[PDB]
């Protein structure tokens, strides 16, 4: 069955008599701060109000039936006016002539989001109440807009219960400590669906899924596909079902269990995971192993791109050989895995994969070769001794290059490698540099 | 709340109450025995001239254990003069103790003390919680070993910490050095302590070291005289700055490893890129060795120029950073969410010491 054709309006109207003017207003602050990453305190906080201001009218005892649908649609109008005092979503005037009813932004990989100490916290606070709660739940929000809305709500709701508890507190230094550890749980869940929602979306189900067998395989190089497959699968599925979802409960109920699922199976395979698993919460452990870096890959001779007739699990049997074997990071993994099985696929008939295969087998272990370089020494030394090295490497390579200029390229290379040489790398910006990086390549 | 705090130091412990705000004792780590029955702490030091010092935490690490135990014995009825049965007890580790060294801890205080329950804290948590956060990076600064801890809600990121062999002992063995190279002369027992007292009262880390050397090079505008025992006054120039500035530099006692910015700086690479911001702006200071005047403002300096030029760059260093860690421990331990983290001597009575994790 479908949903009533005025499913929003009583949704909206049943928030407001629900939670009263005020905490609708706040649910709203988030909602549409989330919704709208890019947009400036004013834009979100005015839209925030033109929203709030429709709902209170419209949802009025008495109110005309078709007020809603009048409001929201002078709302769009009024977000076409190119001098808007509303947000906008990429291109949407590509749209104002409903599109504008769902539209997509991109992930936030570098949150500029920094909480201030406690004293500025409490000086914020004391100054205006509302007003600091306000720009809080509007720059967290738009910094970490891919956490489900339930978690955002009810964690910008309990933090900003901690700082208004603990800034009148006889010791706010005491107060803060017992308060930020009972907070973690939330905290943890908000901060880390966020990332891992954000990989998701940056990715797409079936990228994500590739992604989470290679990332999991960096982790356990000594684990078998049947010990990984089933966890990359299981996170996958989390991810598309609990990403976007009004229920509250999907993520802070899925996320605690596949952490149970990933000690059950993983807790007795690594020194690392053991460490991770005898964490206190769920939670304490996700963080553990979702910043768990690639290990030391065991070293095994080449593997072979499978090519012959073939369900579908010898690519992901083949996925799970190659990164548990090569030392290169998962977004480059990632970034050529893609276009090479799209081949390998559109191949099926045999005589293809006897004339693509080749060209499949080349560019791969051409590409591999590339990232190494790219990343060599990044894993294995401090920032600062990689640095020197990586010079040592330029120079002898560069024999004409001023000190100056060794020094650009230097500071060029390493600041990609601080990018996009590690697990965790963010992978919107990374493929993009990455091919930047391969033109350049030298 | 009534739990003991024990901060094992590789140069002096911490001990007192969980809910105190101060150490009640304050010791040098020390096991001695006649040259030819058992002290420990200042006596044993006192009586130096006729007993066999012996220190059983050098790097931060637990080495010798039938001395640590004179020093927990010591600790409990000396020092505090209470029954270890009757206290949980809380002791601290360094960043990266080995987990059958934990283990032998709180083997130890069941077996051996009967505590009826015990705790181990990492020692550069403790001082991110004393500062009321969860996150952050610590640098932690003490005797004998310098670290830097990447903390994430309470989680250390272990394969981020960095470590430094370099600290107050080195720091003060180098003040003796320079001080003889001048013209005076410090090399016996006593004149350490004459040192450590200079060290301690006239150091400080210069914001520019060149320029500062130019300037004591130039006048004496940054000359400082000091009272000896005897009544002897000597002036303490470019050593007040070139004692200390060994931390940025450890080549100047011929150590070929990283400095304390670049240390910090390392182990903040060593994290995920959406989260260093958080590092850079809660970068916690603790231990007697960052008690120097004018580091913090080095630190803000030198992370300054390798941190983007868009990070927000914030050095937290209270004046009673020298206790940091003891503290963190009080206040943990005296939460009323704790008392569910501790380890029984029941459960202990069942995996074993392989319980404290
Ligand atoms: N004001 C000060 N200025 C400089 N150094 C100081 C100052 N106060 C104490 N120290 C030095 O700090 C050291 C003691 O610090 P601390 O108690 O933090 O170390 P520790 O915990 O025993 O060692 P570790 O943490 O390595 O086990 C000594 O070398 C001491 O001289
Ligand atoms: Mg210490």
């Amino acid at each position: 069955l479908e949903r009533g054709r005025d499913y929003e309006k009583n949704k909206v109207c049943k928030e407001f008599s629900h939670l009263g003017k005020e905490d609708f207003t706040s649910l709203s602050l988030v909602l549409y701060s989330r919704k709208f990453p890019s947009g400036t305190f004013e834009q979100v906080s005015q839209l925030v109000k033109e929203v709030v201001s429709l709902t209170e009218a419209c949802c009025a005892e008495g109110a005309d039936p078709d007020c809603y649908d009048t409001r929201t649609s002078a709302l769009s109008a009024k977000s076409c006016e190119s001098n808007s005092p509303f947000p906008v979503h990429p291109g949407t005037a590509e749209c104002c002539t409903l599109c504008m009813a769902a539209l997509k932004h991109q992930p936030q990989e570098f949150p500029t989001y920094v909480e201030p100490t406690n004293d500025e916290i409490c000086e914020a606070f004391r100054k205006d109440p509302k007003e600091y709660a306000n720009q809080f739940m509007w720059e967290y929000s738009t910094n970490y807009g891919q956490a489900p809305l339930s978690l955002l709500v009810s964690y910008t709701k309990s933090y900003l219960s901690m700082v208004g508890s603990c800034c009148t507190s006889a010791s706010p230094t005491v107060c803060f400590l017992k308060e930020r550890l009972q907070l973690k749980h939330l905290s943890l869940l908000t901060t880390l669906s966020n990332r891992v929602c954000s990989q998701y979306a940056a990715y797409g189900e079936k990228k994500s899924r590739l992604s989470n067998l290679i990332k999991l395989a960096q982790k356990v190089p000594t684990a078998d596909l049947e010990d990984v497959l089933p966890l990359a699968e299981d996170i996958t599925n989390i991810l598309s079902k609990c990403c976007e979802s009004a229920s509250e409960d999907c993520m802070a109920k899925e996320l605690p269990e596949h952490t149970v699922k990933l000690c059950d199976n993983l807790s007795t395979k690594n020194s690392k995971f053991e460490d991770c698993c005898q964490e206190k919460t769920a939670m304490d452990v996700f963080v553990c192993t979702y910043f768990m870096p690639a290990a030391q890959l065991p070293e095994l001779p080449d593997v072979e791109l499978p090519t012959n007739k073939d369900n579908t699990k010898v690519m992901d049997k083949y996925t799970f050989e190659l990164s548990r074997r090569t030392h290169l990071p998962e977004v480059f993994l990632s970034k050529v895995l893609e276009p090479t099985l799209k081949s390998l696929g559109e191949c099926c008939s045999t005589t293809c994969f006897n004339a693509k295969g080749p060209l499949l087998k080349k560019e791969l272990s051409s590409f591999i070769d590339k990232g190494q370089e790219l990343c060599a020494d990044y894993s294995e030394n401090t920032f600062t001794e990689y640095k020197k090295k990586l010079a040592e490497r330029l120079k002898a390579k560069l024999p004409e290059a001023t000190p100056t200029e060794l020094a650009k390229l230097v500071n060029k290379r390493s600041d990609f490698a601080s990018n996009c040489c590690s697990i965790n790398s963010p992978p919107l910006y990374c493929d993009s540099e990455i091919d930047a990086e391969l033109k350049n390549i030298l | 709340t009534t739990a003991l705090v024990c901060d094992n130091g590789s140069g002096l412990v911490k001990a007192g109450f969980a809910g105190d705000d101060a150490p009640r004792a304050v010791f040098p780590s020390i096991v001695g025995r006649p040259r030819h029955d058992s002290y420990v702490g200042d006596e044993a030091q006192s009586k130096r001239g006729i007993l066999t010092l012996k220190y059983p935490i050098e790097h931060g690490i637990i080495t010798n254990w039938d001395d640590m135990e004179k020093i927990w014995h010591h600790t409990f009825y000396n020092e505090l003069r209470v029954a270890p049965e009757e206290h949980p007890t809380l002791l601290t580790e360094a960043p990266l103790n080995p987990k059958a060294n934990r283990e032998k801890m709180t083997q130890i205080m069941f077996e051996t003390f009967n505590v009826p329950a015990m705790y181990v804290a990492i020692q550069a948590v403790l001082s991110l919680y004393a500062s009321g956060r969860t996150t952050g990076i610590v640098l932690d600064s003490g005797d004998g070993v310098t670290h830097n801890v990447p903390i994430y809600e309470g989680y250390a990121l272990p394969h981020a910490i960095m470590r430094l062999d370099l600290a107050g002992r080195d720091l003060t063995d180098y003040l003796m050095k320079i001080l003889t190279e001048r013209g005076y002369s410090f090399v016996t027992t006593a004149e350490r302590e004459i040192v450590r007292d200079i060290k301690e009262k006239l150091c400080y880390v210069a914001l520019d070291f060149e320029n500062e050397m130019a300037t004591a090079a130039s006048s004496s505008s940054l000359e400082k005289s000091y009272e000896l025992p005897d009544g002897q006054v000597i002036t303490i120039g470019n050593e007040r700055f070139r004692c200390p500035e060994t931390l940025f530099q450890p080549s100047f006692i011929g150590m070929e490893s990283a400095g304390i910015h670049e240390t910090t700086y390392n182990s903040i690479m060593k994290c995920d890129i959406d989260i260093r911001k958080d590092l850079y702006a809660n970068n916690v200071m603790s231990g007697g060795t960052t008690m120097y005047p004018g580091i913090a403002d080095r630190m803000q300096k030198e992370i300054t120029a390798l941190a983007p030029s868009t990070m927000k760059i914030k050095i937290i260093a209270p004046p009673e950073r020298k206790y940091s860690v003891w503290i963190g421990g009080s206040i943990l331990a005296s939460l009323s969410t704790f008392q569910q983290m501790w380890i029984t001597k029941q459960e202990y009575d069942e995996a074993g010491p392989s319980i404290v994790h």
